[PDB]
RNA sequence: AAGGUCACGGCGAGACGAGCCGUUUAUCAUUACGAUAGGUGUCAAGUGGAAGUGCAGUGAUGUAUGCAGCUGAGGCAUCCUAACAGACCCACAGACUUGAAC
RNA sequence: GGCCAGUGAGACGAUGGGGGAUAAGCUUCAUCGUCGAGAGGGAAACAGCCCGGAUCACCAGCUAAGGCCCCUAAAUGACC
RNA sequence: CUAUAACGGUCCUAAGGUAGCGAAAUUCCUUGUCGGGUAAGUUCCGACCCGCACGAAAGGCGUAACGAUCUGGGCACUGUCUCGGAGAGAGGCUCGGUGAAAUAGACAUGUCUGUGAAGAUGCGGACUACCUGCACCUGGACAGAAAGACCCUAUGAAGCU
RNA sequence: UUCACAUCGACGGGAAGGUUUGGCACCUCGAUGUCGGCUCUUCGCCACCUGGGGCUGUAGUAUGUUCCAAGGGUUGGGCUGUUCGCCCAUUAAAGCGGUACGUGAGCUGGGUUCAGAACGUCGUGAGACAGUUCGGUCCAUAUCCGGUGUGGGCGUUAGAGCAUUGAGAGGACCUUUCCCUAGUACGAGAGGACCGGGAAGGACGCACCUCUGGUGUACCAGUUAUCGUGCCCACGGUAAACGCUGGGUAGCCAAGUGCGGAGCGGAUAACUGCUGAAAGCAUCUAAGUAGUAAGCCCACCCCAAGAUGAGUGCUCUCCUA
C-alpha cells in the first residue's frame, strides 16, 4: 500500500546543482519520454484491491503485440511500452481514459522514493556479493579469495540454506528511500533529484512519494 | 563484467591481436575479397574503414600514418590513387560481411569480406 | 505463532491444521485433503450436490 | 586517512619532532582518521631540552593530512605531509607557536588552534 | 572428487538423451539454413 | 525483588498471595517483597 | 490462427541457457514513435602541440603555421554497409456433473 | 561306556554381595529368565523388559500381554 | 641490629669441581629478580648466582674474518596488512574433433528429532520437497587411497649393544 | 554503627548441565588426520553492553545485587606455537560455550615431539626422556545428498501477452558522544539528573561515478638499446601476457558520493496498577481491565500462485473443405 500515485521516468546522467547559498550537490537528471497516462484503474468492486495503472514509452504499433495493444486501446489511449500500477487506498478519483497527468505533484513534496533495475554484475563471487574477507595473500597460503568453510562438522551433515555462496549479484529492482527533490524544469521535461538512482542512464525508474 | 568495453578483443593477446589486425587488413586491401572468421570480419571492418577514410584526404601526414599502419610498401601508394576515384560520395560503409559455411574441423562461424 | 494469532490472522488454517494430522499422510490422505472445504465466512460458495448437514455421534461438544 | 601506525610531524613547538599515532578517539572507525580527530600519540623522537621525552604517550590533534578534505563549498584541500598538535583535553596545547597552516572547520571545536595559527587559508 | 558409487541405466539414459536431445535442437536451425540456402535472393553464401 | 525460593513470611505483615500461578510475599517494608516457589 | 522459437544486428543483460532492444521506402507536416550495430560528419573529452616548410642557432634545440595533430569505449545527426533469405512449434470451443434464471 | 565334535571373548534384567563414589549399557562372582541360537504380538522405532515358543496351507474362529477419538483394529461405553 | 659465612667440628669416599663460565642449545619451579630496548617484550642483550642436572682435549673461556646457520632490533622499501580494486595472458564457460582415470553391492540417494553397535537418505513420528540439467562451493556420504607408520598382541622377523 | 536475608555468608545439605581433568572400554583402526591461527557460519543463556523493572547501607552522578529479554554488538595491538594469560591505548562492552581444532576432500605453524644433529641427565652399552634447541613433501577433475544462482520440459483443463494480490521465505529492524531543557530537581558544599527534542558520528546494508582518485594492454605523450621502412627526417616491430615511465575518457571500484534503520501500530515477558471477591480487613486476578521491553508479529526493501491450495483482473485468436 502506497501513500499516493507516482510517476516513472528514465535516468539521463548525473551532474551537480550549484545552490545559491554556495553548496555543491550531486543530482541525478530525470527525463520523461511520454506522459504517465493512467491506463487502467482497479477498484474494490471489480478487484480485491485498489490500484491505479499507468504506462510509459509511446511506441510504434509493430513493437507491441495484439493483447497489449488491445488492452491499451480498450482505454482509448496511445500504444505504449511500459505499464505499472500503484496500490492506493480507496479514496481515489482516477479515470482510466487518457489522464495525461502533469508533473507538478512532487516539488512541494520534498521526499520521494525511487525503484529501478540496478546494473547487473553477473555471476560474482563471495568477496563482493556479501563483503567477505580474502585469505592471506602470502605466507605460504593457498586459499586466496576463496569461500572458506561452508558448514559445521558431522552433526549437521549438510549446509544451511541461504548460506552465502557466489551467484548472480545485480539485476533485481531496488528502492532507495526518502530522496529530497530539487529543481524541476517545466519546459525541459527534466527533474533534478539529489541522489543516485539504480542503474545507468537509459533505464526505467519508478518515482513515487515516500512511505514513512 | 564488460560494461561498455567496446574494444573487440580476439582469442589472442594484445600485440598479437594488433599484428593480426594489420596483416589481415593489409591482405584485405591486397585481394579485396577475403575469407575470415566473423570476429576477424568486424575487427577488419572498423580498421579498414579507418584506412579507406585515412587516405581519403591524401596529404603527407595521412599517407605517413597510413604507411605506418599497413605492412606492405607498394599497397599504400596503390590506395590513395584508388580510393577518391572509387569511394568518393560513399560517406562510410566500405565493406560487406557476406557469411558462408562453417569451417571443417572447428565449426567456426566463417565470414567473407567484400569492398562495397 | 499462537492460536489467537492465527484466529485473528487466518482462521481457516486452524481446522485445516487439525484434520491434516487426522488423515493418513501418504499419497492418499493428500488426495482427500482437497475434499476439505473450510471457509471463514458465514456463507460457502458451493451449490454442488445440495450439501446435507453432517451427522454427529458426539455427545460432548 | 591516518592509520594507527603512521608518523605525523609536529605542527607546534611543544617539544616533539614526530609521533607514532595510536588508535584515535571519538570516531570509532579508527582505520580512517580524518580532520579534527584526536589521536593517542607516542613520541618517536623529540627535542631534548623540554619535558617531552622519548616513549611518552600523549594526546594530539590531526591538523594536516595527505588525504583529501571534502568541503561543502566545492573546494577540496589536501596537504603533502601529516601533522598533529600536542594537545591537552581542556582545549589549548602546551606549545604556543603553531607551525604551518591549518583549515577552518576545526574552529567549531578547537578555536585555540585557529587563533594561534599563522594562516587559516 | 572420487565418485562414491555408479549410476543406473536410468540416470545414464536420462543424461545421454539430454545430450542427444541437445544435439536435436541444433539441426532444425540447420534445416532452416539449408532451406534458406535454396532458391532465393539471400545476401550470404558466396 | 528477591527470588528466595523457600523463605517463610518473615515480617509481621508479610501477607502471602498467589497471583498468576506464582506465590509472592508482600510486606510494608520493601525489603521483604519476595516471589517464592 | 493469436503468441512464441531459430536466424539476423547487438546490449548499460550475460559462464551457457536466459532476459532486453531492434529486424527497412527504418515518416510526410504543425510540435514526443520507424536509427539496432559498425563506419562516416561534428560536439563533449584525453594527451597535449604532429608532419612538412620558413626563421634563429656552429649544432643540440627553440619558435610561427597551430588549444594544432592523433585518439572519438561517450552524445547527436546520417540509411553508406549488415539487419536479406527463411524455417519451425503451437491450430480446429476446450471431457464428465449439479444449481440459477433466460 | 564305544566312536566322534564344537565350545572355553558372553550380554542384559531380578535377587545376594565385593571393587567404585551402593556412579556407569562399569568389573567380578552365586541362583534364575531372555538373547546368543527365537521368529510373532505389545513396547512409536529399538538383542536381553511382558505375553509367547514359528512343520505347512485357509480371503477360518477364540484368546494372553496390551489396548477400544483419528492417523491405526476394537467403547467419543456405563457409574463413582 | 637483621643477616650471610671468612672460619670450625663430624660422617662417608678414591677424590670430594681448580681456572673460567653461569635461568646457558644445559634452569623443572620460571614468564626467577633487576637494568636496557618496546606505548605494551613467555622472544633478545647486559647482570645476581637458588648450576633440578656447566666445567677444563666426550676440552673450558674468548675473539677478527666467514656462513643459502639460528636469533633480537633499526633505516629505506613496498598490497604482507588495514581493505581491498582494476587490467593483461594460460585454464575455467560455449561450440566442432579426439577422449581417459581413481571409484563403484543395487541404488526410486530430503531436513529436524528420537532410537539403534551409544554420530541413520535406508528404522519411527512430524515437516518440507514437480521432474531434470548447467555453472560454482565442499558440510556429510564415519568420502577416495592404503590390510594405521602411532598403541597392544605374536612363545613373529631383522639391525645393533 | 543497631539489623541473618541492601551485600557477603562460615558448619553443613539438595540439585541441574555435560563446556575441564577424570572413570568404563560401547562404535571406529582392510586408516574417526590431533593443538593454534585465517575464512565462514549457525545455535544456547549460566548476561559484558544495549532495552524495560524491583531492591539498595539508592540524596543526584555512578552503583551493588537481581527479574524479563539472545534482536544486535563484543576493538587494535607487544610476548609466546600458543588455548589460557600479562601489559598498553581505548571502547557502551571488549561474555562464556556447543557445532568431532565447529571448519586441513577450504588454507598454514608447534606436534601422535618421524628419518639428521646438539645440551643436560639416565644407562656398562645400544639408546632414552609426556626435558630443551635447529632443520623437516601434505594429495585431490564432485557421483549423490546439501547449498547459491540460472534454465529447459510438463502441469496449472483451450492456447497465449501483460498486470499485480501474497501463502511462505529472506534482509533490515544496531549503537555512541555533544547541545537545549538546565548547572534546573538533589546536595552544607563538591558535584550533577530522570523525561522529552535536536545535531554530529561508528559499524552494517542498498545503490552510483557528478566531484576526488586507483586501474584502464581503447588511448595519446617522453625516452633507451636494436632491426626493418633504400637513405636523412618521420614511423612500425621487439625488449613475455604494455620495454621502462608520465597522465586519462567510457567501464569496474572506494578511500569518494547519496540513502536507510520509521510506527499514541497489535499482543505480551518481568513489573507498576484500577476496581475486587474465596476467610464482611486485605490482596495486580479468581470476573473484567489499564501503562510497558532493542524481545514476538505487522508495517519497511526485494523475490514470490510448482502456494499442485497452481490465484485475480484486462486483452488477442480458433478459420476453408
Amino acid at each position: 500500500v502506497d501513500a499516493g500515485i507516482g510517476v516513472m521516468g528514465t535516468k539521463l546522467g548525473m551532474m551537480s546543482f550549484f545552490e545559491e547559498d554556495g553548496t555543491v550537490v550531486p543530482v541525478t537528471v530525470i527525463g520523461f519520454k511520454e506522459g504517465n497516462i493512467v491506463t487502467q484503474v482497479k477498484t474494490e468492486s471489480t478487484d480485491g484491491y485498489n490500484a491505479v495503472q499507468v504506462g510509459y514509452e509511446r511506441l510504434r504499433d509493430r513493437k507491441l503485440t495484439m493483447p497489449e495493444r488491445g488492452h491499451l486501446n480498450k482505454a482509448g489511449v496511445i500504444p505504449m511500452r511500459h505499464l505499472q500500477e500503484f496500490r492506493l487506498v480507496s479514496v481515489d478519483d482516477f479515470t482510466p481514459s487518457q489522464k495525461l497527468l502533469f508533473e507538478e505533484l512532487f516539488k512541494e513534496g520534498d521526499m520521494v522514493d525511487i525503484s529501478g533495475t540496478t546494473i547487473g554484475k553477473g555471476f560474482q563471487g563471495g568477496i563482493k556479493r556479501h563483503n567477505f574477507k580474502r585469505g592471506l595473500m602470502t605466507h605460504g597460503s593457498k586459499s586466496h579469495r576463496a569461500l572458506g568453510s561452508i558448514g559445521a562438522g558431522t552433526t549437521p551433515g549438510h549446509v544451511y540454506k541461504g548460506k552465502k555462496m557466489p551467484g548472480r549479484m545485480g539485476g533485481t529492482k531496488t528502492k532507495i528511500r526518502k530522496l529530497k527533490i530539487m529543481k524541476i524544469d517545466t519546459d525541459l521535461r527534466v527533474v533534478m533529484i539529489k541522489g543516485a538512482v539504480p542503474g545507468k542512464p537509459g533505464n526505467l525508474l519508478r518515482l513515487a512519494p515516500a512511505k514513512i | 563484467m564488460k560494461h561498455g568495453r567496446k574494444i573487440h578483443r580476439l582469442s589472442r593477446p594484445a600485440d598479437q591481436r594488433r599484428a593480426l589486425l594489420r596483416g589481415l587488413t593489409t591482405q584485405l586491401l591486397k585481394h579485396g575479397r577475403i575469407k575470415t572468421t566473423r570476429a576477424k570480419a568486424s575487427a577488419m571492418r572498423k580498421y579498414v574503414d579507418k584506412m579507406i577514410t585515412l587516405a581519403k584526404e591524401g596529404s603527407l601526414h595521412k599517407r605517413r600514418q597510413a604507411l605506418g599502419f599497413i605492412y606492405e610498401k607498394q599497397i599504400v601508394h596503390a590506395l590513395f590513387a584508388e580510393v577518391p576515384e572509387r569511394y568518393g560520395d560513399r560517406n562510410g560503409g566500405y565493406t560487406r560481411i557476406i557469411r558462408t559455411l562453417p569451417r571443417r574441423g572447428d565449426n567456426a562461424p566463417m565470414a567473407y569480406i567484400e569492398l562495397v | 505463532e499462537t492460536f489467537d494469532q492465527l484466529q485473528k490472522r487466518i482462521p481457516e488454517r486452524i481446522i485445516e491444521h487439525a484434520v491434516r494430522g487426522m488423515l493418513p499422510k501418504g499419497r492418499l490422505g493428500r488426495y482427500l485433503f482437497n475434499h476439505l472445504k473450510v471457509y471463514k465466512g458465514a456463507e460457502h460458495p458451493h451449490q454442488a450436490q445440495q450439501p446435507i448437514d453432517l451427522p454427529l455421534r458426539d455427545k460432548r461438544i | 586517512m591516518i592509520q594507527p601506525q603512521t608518523h605525523l610531524n609536529v605542527a607546534d613547538n611543544s617539544g616533539a619532532r614526530e609521533l607514532m599515532c595510536i588508535r584515535i578517539i571519538g570516531a570509532s572507525n579508527r582505520r580512517y582518521a580524518r580532520i579534527g580527530d584526536v589521536i593517542v600519540a607516542v613520541i618517536k623522537e623529540a627535542i631534548p631540552n623540554t619535558p617531552l621525552e622519548r616513549s611518552e604517550v600523549i594526546r594530539a590533534v590531526v591538523v594536516r593530512t595527505c588525504k583529501e578534505l571534502k568541503r561543502d563549498n566545492g573546494m577540496i584541500i589536501r596537504y603533502d605531509d601529516n601533522a598533529a598538535v600536542i594537545i591537552d583535553q581542556e582545549g589549548n596545547p602546551k606549545g604556543t607557536r603553531i607551525f604551518g597552516a591549518i583549515a577552518r572547520e576545526l574552529r567549531q571545536k578547537f578555536a585555540k588552534i585557529v587563533s594561534l595559527a599563522p594562516e587559516v587559508l | 572428487a572420487v565418485p562414491k558409487k555408479r549410476t543406473s541405466i536410468y540416470k545414464k539414459r536420462i543424461r545421454k538423451n539430454i545430450w542427444k536431445k541437445k544435439g536435436y535442437w541444433a539441426a532444425l536451425k540447420a534445416f532452416s539454413l539449408a532451406k534458406s540456402l535454396s532458391t532465393g535472393n539471400s545476401k550470404s553464401f558466396f | 525483588m528477591k527470588i528466595r525460593a523457600s523463605v517463610r513470611p518473615i515480617c509481621e505483615k508479610c501477607r502471602l498471595i498467589r497471583r498468576r500461578g506464582r506465590i509472592i510475599v508482600i510486606c510494608s517494608n520493601p525489603k521483604h517483597k519476595q516471589r517464592q516457589g
